[PDB]
Order: structure tokens, then sequence, then C-alpha cells
């Protein structure tokens, strides 16, 4: 097991990090973060200024499901429907 | 030699009975100079040194030979500073123990330094706008009160050559595709001078000014504000989600945003480049407080 | 030769958790 | 897998246990500090016949 | 307990089982000193320079220059490594080895004190601690101090 262990790390790290597959990895996920992250900033540009109604409700409608008073709500919410189906 | 002390004990008496009248005139200076044991001026250890690119606030007269002058640092003290004629006469002694530019140490600014906002991209284009005009809400909002935004249409990248009525550079003005009569760019500069003579802290939206470089050599010297994206690929996915309108327009604005990327970290002065819009509005509120409270 | 492929596809195991460290 | 996993995580933990004993090298190098500090304590011998 | 006591023997081979063993692992460079030790049966204790060429020229594959014996880089490893005169051209197997150390190493020629005099007097502080048996400091100024 320890000589397996040998031939495995002599491949796991040489060869390995010279390309830096996991940098490619994290340069992707850092990638979609900052995506998300500027589009909702675009879409708070958008959304800060028949439709005037409707663009007036859109900015409450936003802010309302980002307040962590409602995700406790909501998980609370389903874990008891998730128990309730598993009342079996 | 009691000349020299009754002489400083009158310096003395104006100044305690000047300290906190109002300020006469904005200084930029960009000659350095150690004026702290300077013992010329009339109470001695009272001097000033101003240094290469340093904001000043001159408070009144003394004589012509002295003025009074206090640092626009935070909390800052009012002390002696020379005079205009005092300033020609330290130069002279300069180039005398050594052996052109003649710039004065009070070059005509505004009362404090406008803040201008440049980037990611072309200005007038609808990633750039709404980035920009959420930033403008924020403040707008938040510092209501004592926050001024000033919008000017002209271009004002013309403030130093072409503008001294140049044989070669005074004729391509009305054709350059502009509305460049140098009579509005006049105006629009002294709107400002007089916007900030109300020492109320203020900010452009100049729509024509893309890149710092292009607002250097004039004499308002702003506030450089940038905010850029990450990667150039999060900016071309930004412009491809944005609409179908800009597909036409994605190669200029790519073009500019990687021009604004060459540009030296230091010609800019504050850098937002946080991915939330929470973190770099507050990264931009506490350098305003910082520099309002540095001239209050 | 078939143990030791599966210890093999162990060490492909511990390659995923090489997968699994990284 | 998800046992394999906790010890996956028990493997974290021994990375935690005895991979993060590695402390801070402190000399010239890695590995050509641990040459020199192997190469200087070397000593001759004579191997008599 | 069986797998802590298998973790255990692992870490304590990991300097030795899975180091740089493929072409030039500092086990490698031991054993080489091993070889120093035996692949010298004269063990006269200063071997004149017309001797180490005699028997001494192969001095180690891997970390050695090349196979052209005495020095492959004769310039280099006799002026860098300045040619040893002490007593007909008398060579310390210490000596010797910081001289392939050097060649593993990287500082320069006579005039390198700053790199070599670091690395020679930080001995005492925080290099390889060397208060005592200072030995060295009368051998390798015949060849580095
Ligand atoms: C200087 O080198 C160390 C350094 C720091 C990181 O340490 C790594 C070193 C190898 C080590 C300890 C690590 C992760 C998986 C570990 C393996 C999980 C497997 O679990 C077992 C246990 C028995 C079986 C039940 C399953 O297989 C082992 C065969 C296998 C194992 C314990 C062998 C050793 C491995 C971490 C850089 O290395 C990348």
């Amino acid at each position: 097991v320890l000589g397996v262990l040998s031939g495995e790390f002599s491949k796991e790290r040489e060869k390995a990090k010279a390309r830096g597959d996991f940098q490619k990895l994290r340069e992707k996920q850092q990638l979609e973060e900052d995506l998300k992250g500027y589009l909702d900033w675009i879409t708070q540009a958008e959304d800060i200024d028949w439709r005037r109604w409707n663009r007036f409700c859109r900015r409450k409608c936003r802010a309302a499901v980002k307040s962590n008073v409602f995700y406790w709500l909501v998980i609370f919410l389903v874990f008891l429907n998730t128990l309730t189906i598993a009342s079996e | 030699e009691s000349a020299r002390r009754e002489v400083e004990s009158q310096a003395q008496q104006q100044l305690e009975r000047a300290k906190h009248k109002p300020v006469a005139f904005a200084v930029r200076t960009n000659v350095s100079y150690c004026g702290v044991l300077d013992e010329e001026c009339p109470v001695q250890g009272s001097g000033i040194n101003f240094e290469a690119k340093d904001f000043l606030h001159i408070k009144e007269k003394y004589s012509n030979d002295w003025w009074i002058g206090r640092l626009v640092k935070e909390g800052g003290d009012i002390a002696f500073i020379p005079s205009p004629q005092r300033l020609e006469s330290i130069r002279l002694k300069q180039e005398q123990k050594a052996r052109a530019e003649h710039v004065p140490p009070y070059d005509v600014v505004p009362s404090m330094r406008p803040v201008v906002l440049v980037g990611p991209s072309l200005k007038g284009y609808e990633v750039t706008d709404m980035m920009q005009k959420a930033l403008f809400d924020f403040l707008k909002h938040r510092f209501d009160g004592r926050i001024s935004i000033t919008r000017v249409t002209a271009d004002l990248s013309l403030a130093k050559r072409s503008v001294l009525n140049n044989p070669g550079k005074r004729t391509i003005i009305e054709r350059s595709s502009a509305r460049s009569s140098i009579a509005e760019v006049q105006s629009e500069i002294e709107r400002i001078f007089e916007l900030a003579k109300s020492l109320q802290l203020v900010v452009l939206d100049a729509d024509t000014i893309n890149h710092p470089a292009q607002l250097a050599k004039t004499s308002l010297a702003p506030i450089i504000v940038f905010v850029k994206v990450s990667s150039p690929k999060v900016l071309q996915r930004l412009i491809r989600s944005r609409g179908k309108s800009q597909m036409k327009h994605l190669t200029v604005q790519m073009m500019a945003y990687d021009k604004l990327v060459q540009c030296p970290p230091e010609s800019f002065d504050v850098i937002l480049d946080e991915n939330q819009l929470e973190d770099a509005c507050e990264h931009l509120a506490e350098y305003l407080e910082v520099y309002w409270r540095a001239t209050h | 030769c078939g143990n030791y492929i599966l210890l093999n596809v162990f060490l492909a195991i511990a390659v995923d958790n090489l997968a699994d460290a990284e | 897998f998800f046992m394999m996993n906790i010890f996956v995580g028990f493997v974290i933990v021994t990375f935690q246990e005895q991979g993060e004993q590695e402390y801070k090298n402190c000399e010239l190098d890695k590995n050509q500090r641990q040459c020199v500090e192997y190469a200087l304590k070397a000593r001759p011998l004579r191997r008599y016949i | 307990l069986i797998i802590n006591l298998f973790v255990a023997v692992i870490m304590d081979n990991f300097d030795y089982l899975t180091r740089d063993w493929s072409i030039l692992g500092p086990h490698h460079l031991d054993e080489f000193k091993r070889i120093w030790a035996e692949y010298d049966p004269e063990a006269k204790g200063r071997i004149k320079h017309l001797d180490v060429v005699t028997l001494l020229r192969r001095i180690q594959p891997p970390l050695g220059f090349g196979k052209l014996c005495p020095h492959r880089v004769a310039c280099k490893r006799l002026v860098s490594m300045n040619m040893p005169l002490n007593s007909d051209g008398t060579v310390m197997f210490n000596a010797t080895l910081f001289a392939l150390v050097r060649t593993a190493l990287r500082i320069k020629t006579e005039g390198n004190l700053e790199q070599a005099n670091e690395e020679l007097r930080a001995i005492i502080k925080k290099i390889w601690k060397r208060t005592s048996m200072k030995l060295l400091d009368q051998v390798v100024p015949p060849a580095g101090d």
C-alpha cells in the first residue's frame, strides 16, 4: 500500500501543478461568481429607475426575497412538509 | 533686536484674530520646499512645507511678503505661508543658490477636487451607463444634503493646448465632431469653479471623459474613480446578456476596456474592483467621508 | 491480477480520494 | 464512498493531524537546505584492511 | 488504530519513498557519499591531485557535470572551486562534498563573499548549527572561507 502510495504521489503533484488544472477550475468558479454578482448589479441598476407600478413592485419583490426571515420561514416550511410526507 | 520680537507678536496677534476666518483661495502646488525651518517668516516655527502635488487653502494676506495658509489634510491647522511675492523671492533665492516653468504654487484650482467616474467601458453604452447610474443613485441618496451632482455635455479634454488661441490647433475646433466653440468650455469651467466655491462636495458626470490621461494637463485636477471588471470574458458575457442591440458595438467596448486596463495604477486615485455592489459603494463612501472631513 | 486491479480501482478510489483531496 | 469520504475527511483530519506539521522552512531552500544539512554532517571513515 | 499506524509509517517514509528518487533524490546523494567512503580504498586522508585523477576521476554520474574526468568544467571546477593544493594537491573528503554541493547549489567563484560568507557564517546562527566542531572552519578556508 505504501508503494502504491508513492507511485500515485509521483504523478498526483508532478505534472499536475505544472498545468494547474485545479487553478483552472478555481478560475472557472470565480468567473461564475463574478458573473452572477455583476449581473445582480446590472439588475439593480435597471430596477432602480402600466409599467411604473410594475417597476415599483419589482424593487419590493427583489428586496423581500433576500431577507433572512423569509429564508428561515421557507426552510422551516420545507422541513415541516418533508416530515409530513415522511410521516408514513 | 526687539523689532523681530515686536513683528512676531503683531503677526501672532493677527493670526489669533483671523485663525478662524474663511478661506481666500484654493492652491494646488507642484513644487517641493520645506518651510518649517524657515525663520524668515515673522512667527518662527510656524511655516508650512509645501510639496509637489499638494493642496492648500489660503486664508488671508499678512502682507505682500507673507500670507496665511492651511493644509487640506484632516485636522489641518492654519499657519503662515509664503506670499505670491514672497514665493517669487523664495524661488529667486533657490535659483541664486543653484545656477523656465515659473509655475506658482498657487495654481488656480477649484475649492476641492471634483470627482469623476470612468470605466469599465465607453460611456453612453448600456453596461457602463447602468453601472455608473447605480453608483450615482447610491451617492445621491446616501449622502443627500451636502453632495452636489453636475453634468457637463461639452468636451473638457482641451484645457491647456488648443485653448491658448494657438494658431496651429485652434483652427480645427469646430470640425472635430464636438460642440466646442471655446466659449462654452470656459463657461463650464467657471461654472465648476463657482459650484466649488460653495464649499459643497461636487461630482462631474463627464460624458466625454473615458480615460484619465486625457484629463491630466488640465487645471481641474479631479478625483478619478475606477470601476473595472475582473476579466474581459466576464465583460463580453455581460455585453451579450444585456441585449441584442449592443452586439454591433461590442468591439469598440472591448477596445476601450483593454485600453483602460493598460493605464498605470498610479494615475487612478481609488479602485473599485469589488464584485458586490455594497462593497464598492462602502469603499467609495469611506473615501468620500474621509475627504469631506479633511476639508472640514 | 483481478484483486490488484480492484485495489488499483481502490487506488482509483484513492485517485477518487485524490479527486476528493483536490 | 461516503464513509470513504468520511475517511477522506479523516484523510483531511490526518492532513490536519500530521500533514500540517510542516511548520516554516527557516532556511535557504527547501530541498537544497536538506542537502546542505545532510552533506555538512557527513564525516569520512577509514575502513581498515 | 491500524490505519493510524499506517499513516504514521507512511509519514515517516514520505521523506524516503515519495522523494525525488526518480533521478536526483537526496538519498542518491547519500548513497554516493557512502560510495565516496568506499570508492577510495587508499583512505590516506590527504589524496593528491595527481592521485584523485587516477581513481577519484569518476565522481558521480547524476550530480556530476559529465563524463569528462577529472572535471568536465575544468575551468569552473578548478577556479570557482579552487584547485586543492594543500600538500601536493591534497583533497579533503568534506571539502570535495562541499564542492559537489556547490555544483548542486549556486555560488560563484572567489569574490562570492556575499552568498558564500552568508552561508558559511550563518552556520553559527540560522543555517546549520555548528557552534561546536569548528574543524570545518579550518579546512574550508583552504577552499571556501
Ligand atoms: C510531503 O508530502 C505530503 C504533502 C501534504 C499533503 O499530504 C498528503 C500525503 C498523502 C496522504 C496522507 C494524503 C491524502 C490521501 C492519503 C491516502 C488515503 C488512502 O487511505 C488508505 C487507508 C487504507 C484503506 C482503508 C484505504 O486506503 C491509504 C492506502 C491511502 C492514504 C492514507 C495514503 C496517504 C495519503 C495527504 C503533499 O502531498 C500531496
